[PDB]
RNA sequence: GUAGGAUAGUGGCCUACCAUGGUGGUGACGGGUGACGGAGAAUUAGGGUUCGAUUCCGGAGAGGGAGCCUGAGAAACGGCUACCACAUCCAAGGAAGGCAGCAGGCGCGCAAAUUACCCAAUCCUGACACGGGGAGGUAGUGACAAUAAAUAACAAUACCGGGAGUCUGGUAAUUGGAAUGAGUACAAUCUAAAUCCCUUAACGAGGAUCCAUUGGAGGGCAAGUCUGGUGCCAGCAGCCGCGGUAAUUCCAGCUCCAAUAGCGUAAUUUAAGUUGUUGCAGUUAAAAAGCUCGUAGUUGGACUUUGUGUUACUUUGAAGAAAUUAGAGUGCUCAAAGCAAGCCUACGCUCUGUAUACAUUAGCAUGGGAUAACAUUAUAGGA
């Protein structure tokens, strides 16, 4: 105890910081949102939509 | 005596070669003999037991060794294995699966039981150790 | 294989990248480009493992993506462009320039330049040779073709080449007595005085290379690098200038540096 | 042979209860008293 | 491929050839009761760590002493035992790297010198302070009993400032009898 | 061998014609392998023995064969065609199949985990700074293996020793106040998000039940000629042995011993100078062929300078993947490890470090010419 080590940065202006940082430091930050998503289901749909042609693909639920 | 030339490297290589079979630690390995055995390898294996037999020990010695022929399950070959313990031949049913495994001397007979080379570890899943010590209790009844 | 290799293995990566065993499975596959895969250094491995600029794969990216590094005097946006031995990297907004050279443990060093000394590079002459209708070129080791060479010039030689103008300003011919540096094998890094050429017909060329301190090494006549003629190197050499200590020797300055810093 | 003798001797045998008794000490404790009782102060299980 | 099957690791000590050999059970248990050693698991990776030491020396001496390996090798373990204390200043030789014994790397323990520096009543009683936190190495707290202290760092145990015995407010047992004692 | 054909190209790779060659006790050919090769792993005084499916490199395969398209690259199988073997759906007319990818299931077995989260790191790929990635990472299961390390410390009494006396040491579920993490939990931190660790408010120990186990106590081999039971029975016992009515050996209690968060039981190394090159034996213990000849093999006296014949050997050097091994530097709290860090307190510095050795045999290149091998010599085809 008694002390601690981490890593700093500091952007010149907000708009540099949301050009160079990660999504997610932004996100602690709270300069930006969290878009919940499932990636399993992602990809069931990916697999889905590839068995119908034309602009179907996005009506197939 | 021993051939000693600088260009006999080939003479003295193959006749050591064909010297090692004369050892029997050397032939038991590399005979190939090993497959055969009712383990064929293995340091264990599941049987069914098929009967309870008692074998009269050897000489000096005066007793009624517990023991129990095995049929085992990968290969059919059938067994003798020695039930340790007192009273463990109780916990022991035909038509059982049991756990085998070596003697301890690597398929050698073992004290004054006549050819037995493997005991029971296991009977119905569960040690005969933890029997014998009231640890577990075999799983039916 | 049924082809090409596009993934190289952490371990199976070159050892003078320096790079951390545990750090992943895999090391950057360098590009093909100017110079070999195992004779190169990445970018990404310049700007995010030497310089610090980056910090992780992705950052390599932006900076390169933004046109703010430049090799041999041409924007360079692949991650893993093979930057090798003499090339020049620029980077206009830090205002910086470096060489890469060997230091003399064998491992590239970014040496920082001047702006003026920042405009020029030397190169190996691999061959020369008469071209379609009878135009003679030469190729240099690090992929360049240069038409209309001077007629002295042969291979094994080393040619100064203006990356403004790309041509040859001057070049310096293999002879013994002229000082090299070595550029590949144990003694990697090394710099000499060319003392002697063992030929041997049909059979890899052996050249004697005595240090500065008349310490002498032996190396292949592909491993070595002309630097200028006579004894003055045309380019500048990092603090060691080649010479390899011992490591008793490299022991003492260490045990002296703790006792006054 | 008869197997109807299994199991004779360890069921002849009268039980007799284990005495609880208080625990000794565990690692680095063991080995002082376990010291003390060697070089501080007839085998060790003599029956004197 | 998994990055983590790279990270090595290895064996810290070897068991005895002949396991009830009486005159090394008592040698090995009197070296455990002086120390206040855990179990001879304790006692048996510092032979194995002794070992280690002797047999790089051996080899070395075996060499010529104008070898550069010898020389350069050679500097470099002895500046190693001096800095922990095994060695003096006067006994620069590899020869004198050959007469070190178990209980000169036993006595460089923090648990050692917790007790011969005065901090401790006995050697039982430094084992407990270290391991529940109220030692500390300079700055730093340490907790391990078999922490190998050097020479430059003896001079500099201490109490942990966050230790009743260091600055620090009581334990829970005092701040709760003085919470009985208040509600008296 | 010659001439063609085919191929990205060499080549009996294939065709025509011709020749009769090619390999072999220096083991060809064939057979066995529970045989992928190597880097390496275990054990190692030295020499050695054994292992090497598995994360790095090389090869090979995608149920068994064969064939092929596309393409720079495939004889591709998360591409196609056929046969064979299995097997799914069907309205019985057809149609669709390839987990030795990840997870999961069945089976086989002595024998092996979640049908989880994520592209944040490492890197790869596409038209692409942005998409995708069961590669890879994260967590779950996990006593394969490895590291550190609790289960008490101290004082005063009573009791018991040692150096009448009094200092020191040892015991007690006695009596006292102190210490503390296992646990629990605000919080913060950790992370892609969580979780664990680290840090920390509160809480958290007396039979500190917050109860250490696994094997033993005749010998080998550390520890009982204790007590009860059994009576050549039951059982023990790796080996020698124990048990037949006074069991140190079985079944129990007590006590004691060894290791200790571990310990017992069931291929291989050591011990083995019981495979012997180093380094064993052969009068009688196992072992000189009944005797001699004899080819290959193996081994061969002395002598040449002291005071472009061909090789072995030796010296030095070059080239040589990493990881592992040895090893330099470095206080992850120590350690197994890791490849980091250190310095001061500025808009930073140490060009920070990330050494070095080892690496059979064969091959390459210098120096040496003793020892040794082969070749050679008188009509000199000599200089
Ligand atoms: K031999
Ligand atoms: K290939
Ligand atoms: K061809
Ligand atoms: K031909
Ligand atoms: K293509
Ligand atoms: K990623
Ligand atoms: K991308
Ligand atoms: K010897
Ligand atoms: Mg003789
Ligand atoms: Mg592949
Ligand atoms: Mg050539
Ligand atoms: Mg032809
Ligand atoms: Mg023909
Ligand atoms: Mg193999
Ligand atoms: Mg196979
Ligand atoms: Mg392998
Ligand atoms: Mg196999
Ligand atoms: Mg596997
Ligand atoms: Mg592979
Ligand atoms: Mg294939
Ligand atoms: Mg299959
Ligand atoms: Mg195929
Ligand atoms: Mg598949
Ligand atoms: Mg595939
Ligand atoms: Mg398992
Ligand atoms: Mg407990
Ligand atoms: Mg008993
Ligand atoms: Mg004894
Ligand atoms: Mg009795
Ligand atoms: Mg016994
Ligand atoms: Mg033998
Ligand atoms: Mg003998
Ligand atoms: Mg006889
Ligand atoms: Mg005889
Ligand atoms: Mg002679």
């Amino acid at each position: 105890g008694g002390k601690s080590t981490g890593f700093g940065l500091i952007y010149d202006s907000v708009e540099n910081a949301k050009k160079y940082e990660p999504k997610y430091r932004l996100i602690r930050n709270g300069l930006d949102t969290k878009v919940e998503k499932s990636r399993k289901q992602m990809k069931e749909r990916k697999n889905r939509a590839k068995k119908v042609r034309g602009v179907k693909k996005t009506k197939a639920g | 005596g021993k051939t000693r030339g600088m260009g006999a490297g080939r003479k003295l290589k193959s006749h050591r070669r064909r010297q090692r079979w004369a050892d029997k630690s050397y032939k038991k390995s590399h005979l190939g003999n090993e497959w055969k055995k009712p383990f064929a390898g293995s340091s264990h294996a599941k049987g069914i037991v098929l009967e309870k037999i008692g074998i009269e020990a050897k000489q000096p010695n005066s007793a009624i060794r517990k023991c129990a022929r095995v049929q085992l399950i990968k290969n059919g070959k059938k067994i003798a294995a020695f039930v340790p313990n007192d009273g463990c031949l109780n916990y022991i049913e035909e038509n059982d699966e049991v756990l085998i495994a070596g003697f301890g001397r690597k398929g050698h007979a073992v004290g004054d039981i006549p050819g037995v080379r493997f005991k029971v570890v296991k009977v119905s899943g569960v040690s005969l150790l933890a029997l014998f010590k009231e640890k577990k209790e075999k799983p039916r009844s | 294989a049924r082809g090409l290799k596009k993934h190289l293995k952490r371990l199976n990566a070159p050892k003078h990248w320096m790079l951390d065993k545990l750090g992943g499975a895999f090391a950057p596959k360098p590009s093909s480009g100017p110079h070999k895969s195992r004779e190169c250094l990445p970018l990404v491995i310049i700007l995010r493992n030497r310089l610090k600029y980056a910090l992780t794969y992705r950052e390599v990216i932006s900076i390169l993506m933004q046109r703010q590094v430049m090799v041999d005097g041409k924007v360079r946006t692949d991650k893993t462009y093979p930057a090798g031995f003499m090339d020049v990297v620029t980077i206009p907004k830090t205002n910086e320039s470096f060489r890469l050279l060997y230091d003399t443990k064998g491992r590239f060093r970014l040496h920082s330049l001047r702006d003026e000394e920042a405009k020029f590079k030397l190169c190996k002459v691999r061959s020369v040779q008469f071209g379609q209708k009878g135009i003679p070129y030469l190729n240099t080791y690090d992929g360049r073709t240069i038409r209309y060479p001077d007629p002295l010039i042969k291979a094994n030689d080393t040619i100064k080449l203006d990356l403004d103008s790309n041509k040859i300003v001057d070049f310096i011919k293999f002879d013994v007595g002229n000082v090299v540096m070595v550029t590949g094998g144990r003694n990697r890094g090394r710099v000499g005085i060319l003392k002697n050429r063992e030929k041997h017909k049909g059979s890899f060329e052996t050249v004697h290379i005595q240090d500065s301190q008349g310490h002498e090494f032996a190396t292949r006549l592909g491993n070595v690098f002309t630097l200028g003629k006579g004894s003055k190197p045309w380019v500048s050499l990092p603090k060691g200038k080649g010479i390899k200590l011992s490591i008793i020797e490299e022991a003492r300055k260490r045990m002296a540096a703790q006792s006054a810093t | 042979g008869s197997l109807a003798r299994a199991g004779k001797v360890r069921g002849q045998t009268p039980k007799v209860a284990k005495q609880d008794k208080k625990k000794k000490p565990r690692g680095r404790a063991h080995k002082r008293m376990q010291y003390n009782r060697r070089f501080v102060t007839r085998g060790p299980n003599s029956s004197e | 491929v998994h990055v983590s099957f790279y990270r090595n690791y290895g064996k810290t000590f070897k068991k005895p050839r002949r396991p009830y050999e009486k005159e090394r059970l008592d040698a090995e248990l009197k070296l455990v009761g002086e120390y206040g050693l855990r179990c001879k698991r304790e006692l048996w990776r510092v032979q194995y760590a002794l070992s280690r030491i002797r047999n790089a020396a051996r080899m070395l001496l075996t060499l010529d002493e104008k070898d550069p390996r010898r020389i350069f090798e050679g500097e470099a373990l002895l500046r190693r035992m001096n800095r922990y204390g095994l060695l003096d200043e006067s006994q620069n030789k590899l020869d004198y790297v050959l007469a070190l014994t178990v209980e000169n790397f036993l006595e460089r323990r923090l648990q050692t010198l917790v007790f011969k520096t005065g901090m401790a009543k006995s050697i039982h009683h430094a084992r407990v302070l270290i391991r529940q936190r109220h030692i500390r190495v300079g700055r730093q707290v340490v907790n391990v009993a078999s922490f190998m202290v050097r020479v430059d760092s003896q001079k500099h145990i201490d109490f942990s400032l966050t230790s009743p015995f260091g600055g620090g407010r009581p334990g829970r047992v005092k701040r709760k009898n003085q919470k009985s004692a208040a509600k008296k």
